């Protein structure tokens, strides 16, 4: 008893996209076959359902209009075309065998990401040194790498000379579509005066390779 | 369009980007965009021999 | 019509955990139960309410009691880490998912976030743009939540967090960012970023410099 899903669709705003479950292992036309999906970090969200037999479709009313079910029963696969798409719709799309309304068995999911975003180097800015643990005597000095597209990219210290106390935060996804990331190193207070400190930012898909200098200044 | 270079060589911004372009003129526009973006406030020369721009702090 | 769970439950090895699930519809419909590890497809735990599939541990049960159903895993393991699901339906017309659980059986002491605050730097603030830059690590269990403030006034515009992230040593991690425009950024005295964990909250404020 499997569900097979389609590959990972890439789509602009405005567009639409179709993807496809095919059923194994059991009478395709038996049960009720329901699409849900899933935003990154973001909970279960149902879109509706298709009964396999004979057509019939129930839509949650927030895609009424938007979203169409179908199947063809003589390769036992269904279909859900969106459309209009928005960056919002972009989510792992599974499909999920019905049982009785609940769901016993579900495909592995099909991404659709949805992006008006094209290639941009970052721009990268200082985080400026401030007091991490005073108890410890550190602080903490990092880069925001800032307003690039696509993931990823890949950030050192000191050319590879500073390694200790490293934490590069994964990215965020801004509502422009580009991504911004931070990493900071924590550092002796003390060594603010004395050692310099330089990220060395890479984002191959621009050919953007900078190293900014973070001093212990604010103007 | 072919490839010209960035030389960022800032205070404290240092390094390299690319940008495809019909001319030089255009590619010193988005470079100008990109050292702009990045509060990069500089001296600008081109080098024709390697069609690489230079931004420079000092 | 919406099915509410908590955030977050946290239990230690060996105890009970109960994940609770409320909506004005649960009377006379059916309660589902999902489990859901990262990287995979939900998988059913319980459903119509109590009734346990038949290859899942039974130290997973369910019960209902009116508006509220719960699930409850006895002797809860490592393995049972995970988000949980419940969902239903409204007329039983459409199905309705609450907003997830997560569950962490605790496997280290609870600790809350170190979170540093760094202001705009003077170079962004010359290409006409702000940002602040709130970094939270170190906290365990692995959710937060994230207020800014403008002065002493809540802004909800221009917030982007990300999601809470595992670290190398079983701790997590997350980071919020804040746009302003340089305008907005010195005419505040402050801003602050506020962040929440296990019903305790860290606050860090930073302020502009006026630069001669």
């Amino acid at each position: 008893v499997q569900l097979v899903q389609s590959g990972a669709e890439v789509k602009k705003p405005g567009a639409s996209v179709k993807v496809s479950c095919k059923a194994s292992g059991y009478t395709f036309t038996g049960y009720y076959m329901h699409w849900v999906r899933q935003a990154p970090g973001q909970g279960l969200e149902w879109m509706g359902w298709i009964n396999p037999n004979s057509g019939g479709t129930n839509y949650a009313q927030k895609f009424q209009g938007r979203v169409t079910m179908t199947r063809d029963t003589s390769i036992s696969t269904a279909y859900m075309e969106l459309s209009r798409l928005r960056s919002d719709d972009t989510a792992v799309y599974y499909c999920a065998r019905d049982r009785g309304y609940y769901m016993d068995v579900w495909g592995k999911g099909t991404t659709v990401t949805v992006s008006s975003a094209s290639t941009k180097g970052p721009s990268v800015f200082p985080l400026a040194p401030s007091s991490k643990s005073t108890s410890g005597g550190t602080a903490a000095l990092g880069c925001l790498v800032k307003d690039y597209f696509p993931e990823p990219v890949t950030v050192s210290w000191n050319s590879g000379a500073l390694t200790s106390g490293v934490h590069t935060f994964p990215a965020v996804l801004q509502s422009s579509g580009l991504y911004s990331l931070s990493s900071v190193v924590t550092v002796p207070s003390s060594s603010l005066g004395t050692q310099t400190y330089i990220c060395n930012v890479n984002h191959k898909p621009s050919n953007t390779k900078v190293d900014k200098k973070v001093e212990p200044k604010s103007c | 369009v072919t490839t010209y270079k960035l030389v960022i060589n800032g205070k404290t911004l240092k390094g390299e980007t690319t940008t495809k372009a019909v001319d030089a003129e255009t590619a010193e526009k988005a470079f100008k965009q990109y050292a702009n973006d990045n509060g990069v406030d500089g001296v600008w020369t081109y080098d024709d021999a390697t069609k690489t721009f230079t931004v420079t702090e000092h | 019509y919406e099915l509410t769970q908590p955030p977050s439950v946290s239990v230690s090895p060996g105890q009970t955990a109960r994940i609770t699930c409320s909506g004005d519809a649960l009377p006379k419909q059916y309660a589902y139960w999902y489990q859901q590890k990262p990287g995979q497809a939900p998988v059913l735990v319980i459903y119509k309410d109590s009734e346990r599939p038949s290859g899942i541990p039974e130290r997973f049960s369910g019960s209902s009691s009116g508006t509220t159903v719960t699930l409850t895993i006895s002797g809860v393991q490592a393995e049972d880490e995970a988000d949980y699901y419940c969902q239903s339906a409204d007329s039983g017309t459409y199905v309705v998912f609450g907003g997830g659980t997560k569950l962490t059986v605790l496997g280290q002491p609870k600790a809350a976030p170190s979170v540093t605050l760094f202001p705009p730097s003077s170079e962004e603030l010359q290409a006409n743009k702000a940002t602040l830059v709130c970094l939270i690590s170190d906290f365990y269990p692995g959710a937060v939540t994230v207020a800014w403030k403008a002065d002493s006034s809540p802004v909800k515009a221009g917030v982007e967090t990300t999601t809470p992230s595992k670290q190398s040593n079983n701790k997590y991690a997350a980071s919020s960012y804040l746009s302003l425009t340089p305008e907005q950024w010195k005419s505040h005295r402050s801003y602050s970023c506020q962040v929440t964990h296990e019903g305790s909250t860290v606050e860090k404020t930073v302020a502009p410099t006026e630069c001669s």
